[PDB]
RNA sequence: UAUCUGGUUGAUCCUGCCAGUAGUCAUAUGCUUGUCUCAAAGAUUAAGCCAUGCAUGUCUAAGUAUAAGCAAUUUAUACAGUGAAACUGCGAAUGGCUCAUUAAAUCAGUUAUCGUUUAUUUGAUAGUUUACAUGGUAUAACUGUGGUAAUUCUAGAGCUAAUACAUGCUUAAAAUCUCGACCCUUUGGAAGAGAUGUAUUUAUUAGAUAAAAAAUCAAUGUCUUCGGACUCUUUGAUGAUUCAUAAUAACUUUUCGAAUCGCAUGGCCUUGUGCUGGCGAUGGUUCAUUCAAAUUUCUGCCCUAUCAACUUUCGAUGGUAGGAUAGUGGCCUACCAUGGUUUCAACGGGUAACGGGGAAUAAGGGUUCGAUUCCGGAGAGGGAGCCUGAGAAACGGCUACCACAUCCAAGGAAGGCAGCAGGCGCGCAAAUUACCCAAUCCUAAUUCAGGGAGGUAGUGACAAUAAAUAACGAUACAG
RNA sequence: CGGUCUCCAAUAGCGUAUAUUGUUGCAGUUAAAAAGCUCGUAGUUGAACUUUGGGCCCGGUUAACGGGGCCUUUCCUUCUGGCUAACCUUGAGCUCUUGGCGAACCAGGACUUUUACUUUGAAAAAAUUAGAGUGUUCAAAGCAGGCGUAUUGCUCGAAUAUAUUAGCAUGGAAUAAUAGAAUAGGACGU
């Protein structure tokens, strides 16, 4: 190719969008933005395939344009803005609060939050660095930079930023008993405590975790998020607690509650 | 593939004589203007000579039984 | 383009289709289950065959094994719901002991007969695919319309049928109309 | 014309390679900038992306670096007497980096006499005897200054940033470069 | 091969043998061809040649309308509704098609950028720069006068705009560093005059630390109880850096630091068209993020040894310096050495070789296919070279040459279907030069316009699924 | 001379033509194939031996089976830092509490024979394959759907496995290699 592309094959979108193999031939490109083209959820997505608000596109565009949806507090007007993990999306005339979470199954999952729990979101502090003029800066996983941070936060330390402000309310270091949430590999979407974590300088790091269920998991660093102490997250989670399950019991409790 | 028969060698003259080059430079071992200016005899004998020698036809096996009964 | 759309065949050939053996062998099954041609017959042999080889393979595999009880435990619960494996027979081994004249049995066509809808099985074909015969509330015209337990209970003519209380089809009533005029 | 590819030159086996496609923008080149002593002509260059490169046809003038006393002046440049890849440059008075220079020696002179009061109102005399201790300088420097023209290195690529700043030699650079001088 | 049939003589058995009977896939072809769902369309190794039509344009309240445009109007004597044309901005480098070249090349997996560019999105980020706001150093559209046989050809003259082009100020305090009038000879002091944001270039400096105590020389600062005393003294990241950042001195045909636009009319009063002030759009330096690009580390390709030595004169291996590159690098230049690969198959040759995900077969090992719905690479008849732009060595952009080939008044002009249809290549053959942007998503100044991308339908049984052509009786005849 | 039939096969499909080597694991006296003989480079292959045996403890499976700890002459070493067990003791009732000593563990710097092989984990896009659920009227399929309903609505899914080699991390120490102390230029040290 003699330029970036523009275009995206259904077959070649990311599979956890679960979009129809027939519906069509190309599937929404999400446009630059905060979060990885594979790792982001297009509003159209949402808006349409997710929450069924919506039809077509050509509605979503509808309502984008009204100026209904918010991302982080923040009017989009994007039919393929992406957005991504811990994003919040807000529908004042609906009045609902999300909280872009992925589920059990790997899949990001409509996930309802209060008000107050939709103030603020986290953030995995990727980088700290001096800017300018000697103004100590850290950029979070969303792209977004925070001048000024306290001394003691480092990478892979996790930030509480409230959306209104966009400044640190909170933070939570990287130390082995800390409630972690899986973002990456085939147990994404996963949650459980750090046990140990093992370095390998000038290579990839890492991480042992331990679920509820004492089972135990090894993942690259890159793909660990801390949300919280044991017991104690930061934010409601989504339904399963982040826990995986085998395909015996699953039939067993649908069988269960059907 | 490199040096396979063309339907017409002559449409692609140029991409011939790439290849002959290239021989030349593989085989050595058996063997031992500004298009973009505002303003733009020996060349007509240089077309000549490069058309005549990049396209002769090898000889055929009539002329090959002919040649040797002659001798 | 437009991503493909998988397709399969639903039958496959014979190792020897020549045996005579085998040949009086379709000829009962045909003639017994008035199957239109020996299409049929392969097509209920591959999905047979099908099913007792993944049956096979799941019992090569070691006892208490989570792939074995589960796929094992499936195939079960499907050939129980299509009835053709019984109720007290829910293990692995005879599943392999099923035949083609079990899966055969289940065709509409058949229970139709055996309901006592019809009087052969080729009426109880020509009653299914003239639009007479509703399985709960829906009309099925395919004799090929393989039948559950709990639909097995519900067949019935259609509501919309003359034998299921509708009017009389057009040659009753062109007749009735001759006659009064 | 010129092309960067690597792709044309044997490989280290010493195989002929095959041309795997035709010249690509992102590995172009450009005609050299013989930058020669005169008045300034510099023309702008428009590179990859938005940025853009100040091609030095010819400047006569540049900011060295004296860096014992850690000061930096304009001063004409003089002439091109010893470059150490080729020689050709030298005969042409090409300005290239790690040619070696000669410089007017008149500002530096001036800033010395200034700074330290020595050759080579109350608050000039206090501060001239403040640094009177540092007034000593190599010898090498000095006989230069008395001649008047300066021996430099330039540390810029004229080609590139259209500069020719450059500084003084001292110690083993200033015996070795007039050894081989 | 298996099974089954037949022959092996005067006959019948038992052997053995012989002939025929197996298979899907693939190519071509023949006959038939009622219904539902579903879906494909290569092939002369001819990446051979194409008539005709279309396939890339785009405007919101928010860049520029005295169209001598339309329609409303005294809701405006600066404009304001809508708006052709043109300038401006963006896109056209995406998509679609084909597999010609290509044998450690591409490609798959896995690395690196402490080796570099990056429009756009997202987040930060700039009191240090006539102003109640500067010019034609200026033009299009437009008015008018014309040339040519001919084209998306254009000459002269007259006009007028900007978020075009080019210029240019206006805004706190403090601190620090220089140069220093003068007083006075001190342990000196000092009015004043300067400089400091960012961008580029060069030179130098800081960027500490495995842990504890003393004596002097020089400069020289806080303090007291005039004796001597002097504590808590500032430094981030990486496995690693000359990293991030900061500081000093200069440098620049040298940048940036808003002369832009929509909607609305709030608050102070000394009542002035005084001062102040809201929600947005568009731009702009640098950093980071994102979409990307470039190069790159290890392993892995079919046949050929009746290809055994190859590369190095004209770069082959490596060193030093420079040039160029966005940047590393023999990528190129100059000077140096003689190096580099190889029977563990180099080098050369063949390939009807784009690679892979995959497809078929098989009990397993294997064998073969893979132009073809996705990913990656290359191309637009063949070579060569380029403007623009963040991004092209672009071809539905430009320029040469080669081969073809259209128009012509013979002076000249215009070409690229391996895009969607549709033709030639034969004298023997095969989908409609159909409809639509309603879904998919893409482009734009952008909800609206555009999209042969795509979808809809039509058209040789491609490959696949289901499945009609009769069911129920009586009578008659015949063995 | 004149005059103007039966059966078999498939079935909305059917026919015709061409085409369609042994690693596991081949053979070499008499019916393919052992070179006239020897030497010899590459390549392939190559005798044995180094911690075995014994005695206890813990917790797991269904008396067998494996998983860990100690002891047996068997512990990597050194330094620094963090926390602190146990052990001594005072005092108040095995638990708190005073003051010492601080093992183990954790973290880092220093110290270091190298592979082959194998276990396990991450990684190998989607589509495809296998495969779970789902009355597309059945089916090929698709990822849909399901349940109530006067009125408002509730709700399950879109599982799971596979993927060679190379690279990464990891437990093993059987097998096959590789280096060490020999002119001691060898090891350790309060
Ligand atoms: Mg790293
Ligand atoms: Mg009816
Ligand atoms: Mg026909
Ligand atoms: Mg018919
Ligand atoms: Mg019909
Ligand atoms: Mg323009
Ligand atoms: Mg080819
Ligand atoms: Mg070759
Ligand atoms: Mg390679
Ligand atoms: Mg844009
Ligand atoms: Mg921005
Ligand atoms: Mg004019
Ligand atoms: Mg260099
Ligand atoms: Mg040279
Ligand atoms: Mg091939
Ligand atoms: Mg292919
Ligand atoms: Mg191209
Ligand atoms: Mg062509
Ligand atoms: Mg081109
Ligand atoms: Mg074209
Ligand atoms: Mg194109
Ligand atoms: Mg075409
Ligand atoms: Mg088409
Ligand atoms: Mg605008
Ligand atoms: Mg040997
Ligand atoms: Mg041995
Ligand atoms: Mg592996």
């Amino acid at each position: 190719a003699r330029g970036p592309k523009k275009h995206l094959k259904r077959l070649a979108a990311p599979h956890h969008w679960l979009l129809d193999k027939l519906s069509g031939c190309y599937a929404p490109r999400p446009s630059a933005g905060p979060h990885k083209l594979r790792e982001s959820l297009p509003l159209i997505v949402f808006l349409r395939n997710r929450l069924k608000y919506a039809l077509n596109g050509r509605e979503v565009k509808a309502i984008l344009m009204q100026r209904h949806v918010k991302v982080d507090g923040k009017v989009r007007t994007d039919t393929t803005y992406p957005a991504g993990f811990m994003d919040v999306i807000t529908l004042d005339a609906t009045n609902e609060n999300f909280r872009l979470v992925y589920d059990v199954k790997g899949r990001f999952a409509v996930h309802r939050i209060t008000d107050e729990e939709a103030s603020y979101k986290l953030g995995k502090v990727k980088k700290v660095q001096l800017g300018k003029k000697g103004v100590p800066y850290v950029v979070t996983h969303d792209g977004r930079t925070i001048r000024y941070p306290d001394p003691n936060i480092k990478v892979n330390d996790t930030v509480k930023i409230d959306l209104a402000s966009g400044k640190i309310t909170d933070f939570i270091k990287f130390d082995a008993g800390k409630l972690v949430y899986v973002t990456g590999g085939r147990n994404l979407g996963r949650i459980g405590t750090i046990v140990h974590k093992e370095r390998h300088d000038g290579g990839f790091d890492l991480v042992h975790i331990k679920d509820s269920l004492d089972n135990t998991f090894v993942t690259r660093l890159n793909n660990v998020f801390v949300i919280g102490e044991q017991g104690k997250p930061y934010i409601s989670l989504p339904k399963g607690k982040g826990i995986k399950l085998s395909i015996a019991e699953e039939r067993d409790r649908r069988r269960a509650q059907q | 593939g490199t040096y396979r028969k063309r339907f017409n060698e002559k449409a692609r003259s140029g991409h011939m004589a790439k290849l002959k080059e290239l021989k030349r430079i593989r085989n050595k071992q058996f063997t031992r203007p500004n298009a973009n200016a505002e303003i733009l005899e020996e060349e007509k004998k240089m077309k000549k000579r490069k058309l005549q020698e990049l396209f002769t036809p090898k000889e055929s096996k009539v002329s090959r039984l002919k040649k040797k009964r002659l001798d | 383009p437009r991503a493909p759309r998988t397709y399969s065949k639903t039958y496959s050939t014979p190792k020897r289709p020549y045996e005579s053996s085998r040949l009086d062998a379709e000829l009962k099954l045909a003639g017994e289950f008035g199957l239109k041609n020996k299409k049929e017959i392969y097509r209920i042999s591959f999905q047979l065959s099908k099913i007792r080889r993944a049956a096979r393979d799941l019992l090569t595999r070691d006892e208490k094994d989570p792939k074995r009880l589960f796929e094992g435990n499936a195939l079960i619960r499907r050939l129980v719901r299509v009835g053709v494996l019984s109720e007290d027979k829910k293990k692995l081994d005879y599943v392999l002991a099923l035949k083609v004249e079990d899966f055969l049995e289940r065709r509409l066509q058949t229970q139709v007969y055996k309901l006592g809808l019809a009087k052969s099985v080729h009426h109880a074909r020509v009653l299914i695919t003239q639009r007479h015969i509703a399985v709960g509330k829906q009309i099925v015209n395919i004799p090929s319309f393989m039948v559950r337990l709990d639909s097995e209970k519900h067949i019935d003519f259609a509501p919309t049928s003359p034998f299921g209380g509708a009017r009389p089809g057009r040659v009753a009533r062109r007749n009735a109309a001759r006659k009064a005029e | 014309g010129i092309s960067r590819d690597s792709r044309h030159k044997r490989s280290a086996t010493g195989a002929k390679r095959a041309q795997f496609r035709k010249k690509r923008k992102f590995e172009l080149g450009r005609q050299p900038a013989n930058t020669k002593i005169g008045a300034k002509r510099i023309h702008s260059v428009r590179t990859r992306g938005g940025n853009k490169k100040y091609r030095a046809l010819r400047i006569e003038t540049g900011n060295f670096s004296w860096a014992s006393e850690g000061i930096s002046k304009k001063t004409r440049i003089a002439g091109v007497v010893y470059h150490p890849s080729n020689n050709e440059l030298v005969r042409t008075n090409t300005l290239t980096k790690a040619a070696i220079v000669q410089i007017d020696a008149t500002p530096f002179r001036q800033w010395f006499e200034a700074h330290y009061g020595q050759t080579l109102s109350k608050n000039a005399e206090r501060k001239w005897a403040a640094r009177a201790a540092s007034a000593k300088i190599e010898s090498s420097v000095e006989s230069q200054f008395s001649a008047g023209r300066l021996y430099a290195c330039i540390s810029s690529r004229p080609g590139q940033s259209g500069r020719c700043d450059g500084y003084i030699l001292e110690g083993e650079e200033l015996a070795f470069y007039l050894r081989r001088l």
